[PDB]
């Protein structure tokens, strides 16, 4: 029943703003924290409970924390439209940023703020009766997102136990870039995140910009569009807990079906009916068409091509007016294709889910209104190319000690670079060996 | 002679809701529990599935078990949900995660004592207890693990009754879960030792029933669960209404199982026909027999033409002569003689019941014991061997605590079962 | 909810809030909705008389505020652009009327059947005094007589029964409610069992009359034992 | 009572969308609390 | 079902107009026609 | 088919039919196959499309055929 | 049942406008694809399905793609009258043309644009259930039509396999000419088309100009007249799939009946009642008259005289009010003629088709209204004369390497000119060998 959301840093807080806007409009909680006048004890109305808790006066408040080291974005939330929705204690802000240094966030500044975060999460977890996981939003490219996200996941992993941790992560794009030190922060973040996360979903802004240019008709997209697409995908994955359906899927089922070996937990995500209102009237949108859509790499939100690897497992979530025979026929048609290949040790490659609630439409949004949608998260060996490309840039920079004095000055041993780089080399070797056919292995 | 039902997991609870709707309709029980039937013949055997409550109410002899209450909350909120006794819902606080080891060892042992307490309270209340009936899927997590745990405990506690199971098994073409081979193999290993008779259903076969026979444009899980509820309520129909040739679950088991390991059967139900076609064919015993043996009407992927029938049983509902039933079963055995095992002189048992289901003049349910079921087990064992050589996803099961020797034993036992079917298929008198 | 399910795909959240505000304000809600439609019609008539081709945005939002809509930032412009087709600062009347009295397909057909049941005269318009005594004991919602301006047309009828649609969450219950409200059930083609069905040549499963026993056929006296 | 439900319960005679649910949520009618199960309606 | 999809099309046509989107000021064609240059004349109030 | 679900098998005329006009089916008198006797030539996939029905249902189906004296002393006798 | 149309370049798109105008007016779909506000379905019957698909709301959209490297012609389609009929993704346009270079279309630019075209065609083929062929319209005289048409047919032949591909091709006229480099492009096109096409129908503008001067009364014809005649021919050949008839002919039957050896797949086309309104009321138009008309060279749409060769197979399609006995009597009379000769190894030279739907009349058209028409496609050795003249012009220019540096600059080896020239020489020898009498060889 309950799930707690943790939002970290700039991308994570802005995506949180889009997500809670969506969850409010889908359940019907007004921006001032009030159920509409037509809802009473006359009918059973509890679906919000997965994301909201009600006070004794009947106000709703959401099960989320917003974490930042700079005040500006949380002060924008405090002064914005949803001022009365959030409890003021939930919006925690420090004085100064981690300045793109993972070392500054982890060692110098996040250690001061971390105890307040654990106390707030504990205060939330005490007001629950069926918590079944944490959802985490952060970027690994920046200093506070990487450092405080790693430190907080380590502390949560020590305090809590046998609880799932699912991450939605914005990785550095392969040629679009925002800062020079991106490789160092991404390597050290992925090194800490590898041991303490159960499934990690990867997003790339360059891919979602391509998707908004290609599918929608937006010539000059901005982060609010990207954040609305991310909100739709998270709403689709968590819809299985909140509404009636033929085949529900608990968050623990994702880790069981998608992860074959404990280090192989990075998955691709895609969404099918990303379409504009003008295109929506030229096409029918049947189950088989959107099922065919989720497998094209042009539909993915991470810049990787799955044709350079082999799939090990796929999880398909259908929501809306769908009939099981069409889901079965669609999955059977995909399996026939020769350019889609699965490793020979994974014969039963699919997991299915079917939910009746169609996706909600947001007043200023750019997606059309549709009766059905499908969302996919999948595990594939193609991910080795993403790490290989980050590692080449790391090797280029570290060969000349390009920026190391900053990291050593803020408290970190230089040895940590070599340890993380060796761990990523071993992860590359795992992805090389796992893809080897069994017939050649004898 | 009353049966106690157990519904486990999402598939089991959903099929159970439709079963109790069909049974409540046939005996004229309002969803409030009040009797509103239209013949005394309905009341005189109501005890078989219902227990009697004091005022104007009836309560169903069923135990509902699940690890997360989501499905139970959906069925309790349904239109017939009120009939169920509140104390009969047993639930934990975290899901099985579709993992057999978690469902069998950690939350299973936590809830099993409370489930056994409810099952014993229901069993010791009966004046004479007939077998238990269990519905669950084999590919899931709480269904497989807690269903087989409870089956093992009831076989220790009630070894003299009958144990009957309805089970959902993985389709040969598309998987619904990535880890189905492990859960299926361990569950079949537990069932072949514990069960007395087990029926297996492929969702793919029900899809073919819906598309080819009923030509439904937009079928839903309610239709598949209605077909299953129809056959399950049909096998027991002769237990609870008068007839010219009575039959019973124990008598069916005695006539169907030649050797204790050979207890896996196929099922079918005959008067399935599309809304356009009914004007073209009147009901008669030859038409029912022809649909009864058509593989299009069989609920498993294996086809009879690759195997042989050791035994089969047909239960007829309706007002009909015994001569046409007997001669139809003789004619089918004589005309298709190569598909029947020759060292048994007559493979089909017939039974006749006077009262058909409402709105049908006649109906028959078919149960078949055919060696072609070995190919399904062979396919599952192959996929298991492919996954185990590479230790596929194995760390979840090993992390819960299972010894790998369990996996090698279950695979070896199932492989010996396929070999045993193959040897009896090609046996000869010499 | 109502604006998210497939059953009512025409609904929008902000317009639903506007309708909720105009219905629950303040004479009951359906009366207020009929009055809102009447004010819209008279305003557009006055504007057509003046020489301007329709109601503008400013007086539209003024009318909404007059009926008590607690609008927010940007929603007024949202509705003004939503109902402006030619994009010239004017509100299209036919689109607004179609959306204002909107209903599901089944509910719309039920309303149409009920309306077709009642008799009319002159230019397709009913009068209260002719039919108030005939349907007095069967109309549970007595507000219909208050809606009469003793005259009423189809648009007011549809607005009134669209107002009450929120109280009945089931479509079948709404259909039966309206049919037994106005006695619109057809004798030839009925949908309820509690009606006087007329066949012309009898029901085809006419199993009444002859219970058809078997002992009334058998020849009992033949069974005597005599030599 | 009505022509929409005056048919026997046989396969192929069910029309699911004719009785659409007014809502799609999950109530909490089945809770654990501190270990004392409640199946309250 | 047919009337359901017809009404969905009506909703799309009337509530999701192109100019309604929040980011219309960036994606609008003719955006350079509606704007002013940096300085107009020698008494432009904007030139501080 | 994957077209609109409201389509139904069309209606064809096939006029000048001998069997409908009280005439024998004589040799060389199959006028209903003459293309001039049809109303349209458009081929329609009737094997997949459903049929059209209009009727008022039965609303009900029958399956059965339709079908103080306490003692408190004070014993009294009546010969009825 | 269904067929997908691919339009390439300028001639193919302009002929496509006339084709879709005719198919819309013949089935009854409105030019915008909508329906009157009161109807629930726009038309009562599914016969349109061969060329159009309807959405669940009843809008119609056509099964076609338009491919061009210059935007102008596709932008004219986007701004014309049929704007609402086509889905915008189907109208594909590049930035710059192939500049009359086969090398530029095949190697440099079409290689970049081809994957989008294949993705669109795949999206159409996924929305089908009985696809029975591709129809292709292009001219081999221009650069993008030749190069991208060949490259796309090669890729289609690998991906779809056995499915039939029928081409309508505009070849360079024997004395009317538009560009200097026509021979090189036509030779290299014919080299690619030999391996990867099942039947190719050849058209020459000089023949359609002659037909419009003698039969129609047009003093100043333009491409729209020729394109309307081509659309009528395509409608006649595909009518057998869409309307009732005595003897239907599926698109797979053409390849089986017309091609004796795998290289001999080039056919001549002619149409009988091409007639003006003033002549149509002065003459009766019986079956035997139009059957006699189709064999006269004044009726042909390709500039070749079949009296200088031998027929191998003929396929005669009759549509309208025709009776089979008259078709049989006419074909026997044609067989009697002495200027019509069949190779002695082909005794059964004819295939017949009979359909009841008469030809449609288009509001702005120039053809008269007639109750019946016949169309013929035939294989004859006379076609060898067209290749001999193209090959002689190629030899004249290639003796001095007159323009080769453009082709070598755009990516092609000089060896490809010589290879194509020996393959066309071998095709000429094939037409000499196939025409040798068996009684003469003993
Ligand atoms: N999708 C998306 N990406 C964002 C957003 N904001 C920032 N990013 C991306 O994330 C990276 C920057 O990370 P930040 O979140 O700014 O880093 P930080 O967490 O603020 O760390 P500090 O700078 O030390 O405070 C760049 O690649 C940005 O493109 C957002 O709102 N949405
Ligand atoms: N029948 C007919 N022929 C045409 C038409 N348009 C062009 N042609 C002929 O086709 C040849 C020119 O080919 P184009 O289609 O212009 O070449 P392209 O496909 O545009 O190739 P690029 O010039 O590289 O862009 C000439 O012989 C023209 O006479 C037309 O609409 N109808
Ligand atoms: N026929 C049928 N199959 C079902 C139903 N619900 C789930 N299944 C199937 O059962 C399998 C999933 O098992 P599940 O019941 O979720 O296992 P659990 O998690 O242990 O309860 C999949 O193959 C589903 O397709 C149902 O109502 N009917
Ligand atoms: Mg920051
Ligand atoms: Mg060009």
């Amino acid at each position: 029943r309950e799930a707690i959301c943790i939002h970290i840093g700039q991308a994570g807080c802005q995506v949180g703003n889009a997500c809670w806007e969506l969850f409010c409009l889908e359940h019907g909680i007004q921006p001032d924290g009030a159920m509409p006048s037509d809802k009473t004890i006359g009918v059973e109305d509890d679906a919000f409970n997965t994301f909201f808790s009600e006070t004794g006066a009947g106000k709703h408040v959401p099960r989320a924390v917003f974490l930042d080291l700079e005040p500006t974005v949380v002060d924008e939330v405090r002064t914005g439209t949803y001022r009365q929705l959030f409890h003021p204690e939930q919006l925690i802000s420090g004085k100064e940023d981690a300045a793109n240094n993972y070392a500054r966030g982890h060692y110098t500044i996040g250690k001061e703020i971390v105890d307040l975060c654990l106390d707030r999460i504990r205060k939330l977890a005490d007001n629950c009766t069926g918590l079944q996981g944490f959802l985490v939003y952060h970027a690994v490219g920046g200093g506070t997102g990487s450092g405080l996200g790693a430190l907080l996941l380590e502390r949560l992993s020590v305090d809590y136990g046998k609880k799932s941790k699912l991450g939605y992560t914005v990785y550095p794009s392969p040629q679009v870039s925002t800062a020079v030190v991106e490789p160092y922060n991404s390597v050290l973040s992925t090194h800490s995140l590898l041991e303490h996360t159960d499934v990690a979903a990867m997003l790339d802004n360059e891919a979602i910009y391509d998707l908004t240019r290609r599918n929608l008709d937006i010539e000059r997209p901005t982060y609010t569009n990207l954040n609305r697409l991310i909100g739709q995908v998270v709403s689709s994955l968590t819809a299985s807990l909140r509404f009636d359906g033929a085949l529900n899927v608990d968050l623990t089922e994702f880790q069981t079906n998608l992860v074959p070996y404990p280090r192989i937990h990075f998955v691709l995500t895609s969404y099918a009916p990303v379409i504009s209102a003008e295109k929506a009237y030229h096409e029918q949108l049947s189950v088989s068409e959107i099922s065919n859509a989720v497998f094209e790499p042009a539909s993915m939100m991470t810049k990787c091509d799955p044709r350079h690897g082999k799939y090990m497992a796929c999880c398909l979530m259908y929501r809306g007016d769908v009939v099981p025979k069409d889901v079965n026929a669609a999955v059977a048609t995909i399996k026939t294709k020769r350019t889609i290949q699965f490793v020979d040790w994974s014969p039963t490659g699919f997991k299915c889910g079917i939910n009746y609630q169609p996706p909600t439409v947001v007043p200023g949004g750019d997606l059309a209104k549709v009766q059905r949608a499908v969302c996919m998260i999948a595990n594939s060996t193609a991910i080795a190319e993403v790490f290989a490309r980050i590692d080449h840039k790391f090797d280029l920079m570290y060969s000349k000690r390009a920026f190391v004095h900053w990291y050593v000055g803020e408290g970190m041993e230089e040895g940590e670079f070599s340890e993380a780089r060796e761990d990523l080399a071993a992860l590359e070797k795992d992805y090389e060996e796992v893809g080897a056919e069994s017939a050649d292995m004898d | 002679r009353e049966i106690v039902c157990v519904q486990a997991g999402q598939c089991g609870n959903q099929i159970g809701s439709k079963f109790w709707e069909v049974i409540s309709d046939e005996h004229g029980v309002d969803p409030t529990g009040t009797y509103q039937g239209d013949s005394d013949l309905q009341l005189e055997r109501i005890n078989v599935y219902f227990d009697e409550a004091t005022g104007g109410r009836y309560v169903p002899r069923s135990v509902l078990i699940d690890l997360e209450p989501g499905t139970m909350d959906s069925v309790r909120a349904g239109p017939y949900g009120q009939i169920f006794r509140p104390d009969n819902f047993i639930f934990g606080q975290s899901g099985a995660g579709n993992n057999w080891a978690k469902g069998h060892y950690t939350e299973g042992a936590e809830l099993i004592d409370s489930v056994l307490d409810v099952c014993c309270k229901e069993a010791e209340s009966c004046d004479c207890l007939q077998g238990f009936q269990i519905c669950h899927s084999l590919g899931g997590g709480t269904g497989s693990g807690m269903g087989t745990l409870l089956i093992s405990k009831l076989r220790e506690q009630y070894p003299d009754r009958i144990m009957m199971t309805f089970s959902i098994i993985p389709s040969p073409k598309v998987s619904d879960t990535v880890v189905e081979p492990y859960n299926t193999t361990l569950s079949v290993h537990q069932l072949v030792e514990n069960s007395d008779e087990s029926m297996c259903i492929d969702n793919e076969a029900l899809y073919d029933i819906c598309f080819r026979t009923l030509k439904l444009t937009t079928p839903t899980f309610g239709d598949l669960n209605h077909l299953v509820s129809a056959v399950v309520s049909g096998v027991t129909c002769c237990l609870r209404f008068p007839g010219q040739l009575n039959s019973d679950l124990r008598k069916l088991a005695v006539n169907l199982v030649p050797f204790p390991r050979l207890h896996f059967f196929m099922m079918g139900f005959a008067p399935l026909t599309s809304r356009g076609s009914q004007q073209y064919r009147g009901l008669s015993v030859p038409e029912l027999t022809q649909q009864m043996f058509d593989a299009k009407n069989m609920m498993q992927a294996a086809d009879p033409r690759h195997g042989r029938y050791l035994t089969a049983s047909a239960l007829f509902r309706g007002r009909m002569s015994t001569k046409e039933v007997d001669e139809q079963m003789l004619n089918v055995q004589n005309k298709n003689s190569s598909y029947f095992i020759e060292w048994i002189p007559n493979n089909i048992k017939s039974s006749v019941c006077d009262i058909p289901p409402k709105g049908l003049k006649m109906a028959v349910t078919f149960i078949g014991n055919n060696t072609c079921i070995q190919e399904m087990f062979r396919r599952v064992g192959e996929q298991f061997t492919l996954m185990f050589r590479r230790k596929a996803f194995l760390h979840w099961y090993t992390g819960e605590g299972m010894d790998e020797m369990e996996f090698t034993e279950a695979e070896s036992n199932m492989n010996d079962l396929v070999s045993e079917y193959q040897q009896y298929q090609d046996a000869t008198i010499e | 909810m109502i604006y998210s399910d497939n059953n009512n795909p025409r609904e929008d959240s902000v317009f639903l809030r506007v309708k909720r505000a105009v219905r629950c304000g303040g004479v009951t809600g359906p009366i207020q909705m009929v009055d809102f439609l009447r004010d819209f019609r008279c305003l557009e008539e006055e504007q057509r008389a003046s020489g301007r081709k329709g109601v503008t945005h400013k007086q539209f939002v003024k009318l909404m505020e007059q009926y008590g809509t607690k609008l927010r930032e940007g929603d007024a412009a949202y509705l003004c652009k939503a109902f402006d087709d030619d994009n010239d600062g004017y509100i299209n009347p036919e689109r607004f009327v179609r959306h204002f009295t909107g209903l599901n397909q089944r509910r719309h057909n039920a309303v149409l059947r009920a309306w077709a049941s009642l008799p009319k005269d002159a230019k397709g318009r009913v009068r209260r005094n002719h039919l108030n005594e005939r349907f007095s004991e069967t109309v549970t919602h007595g507000d219909v007589w208050g809606t009469f301006s003793p005259t009423l047309c189809f648009e007011e009828f549809l607005a009134f029964y669209a107002a009450v649609s929120v109280e009945i969450p089931l479509d079948e219950k709404f259909e039966l409610f309206l049919l037994r409200e106005w006695c619109a059930d057809s004798s030839r083609a009925p949908v309820m069992n509690s009606t006087l069905r007329e066949w012309g040549q009898g029901g085809d499963p006419l199993a009444i009359g002859k219970p058809l026993y078997v002992q009334d056929v058998l020849d009992r006296p033949l069974g005597l034992s005599t030599k | 009572r009505t022509i929409y439900d005056a048919l026997p319960k046989l396969p192929g005679f069910s029309f699911p969308e004719l009785n659409p649910p007014p809502t799609n949520g999950i109530p909490q009618l089945c809770t654990i609390r501190k270990g004392i199960r409640t199946v309250f309606d | 079902r047919a009337n359901r999809e017809k009404q969905l099309l009506d909703y799309r046509e009337t509530y999701q107009k192109k100019e309604t989107q929040r980011e219309w000021d960036l994606n609008d064609p003719h955006w350079k026609a509606k704007d002013l240059p940096g300085r107009v004349g020698d008494n432009d109030p904007r030139t501080g | 088919m994957k077209n609109s679900v409201a389509r139904t098998q069309p209606v064809r005329k096939y006029e000048n039919f001998t069997l409908e006009n009280n005439l024998p089916l004589a040799l060389g008198a199959n006028f209903h196959d003459d293309p001039i006797c049809r109303d349209t030539n458009r081929t329609s996939h009737t094997l997949l499309l459903p049929r059209n029905v209009d009727y008022a249902p039965h609303t009900e189906y029958v399956f059965n055929g339709g079908g103080e004296p306490v003692f408190d002393g004070w014993m009294t006798v009546n010969f009825d």
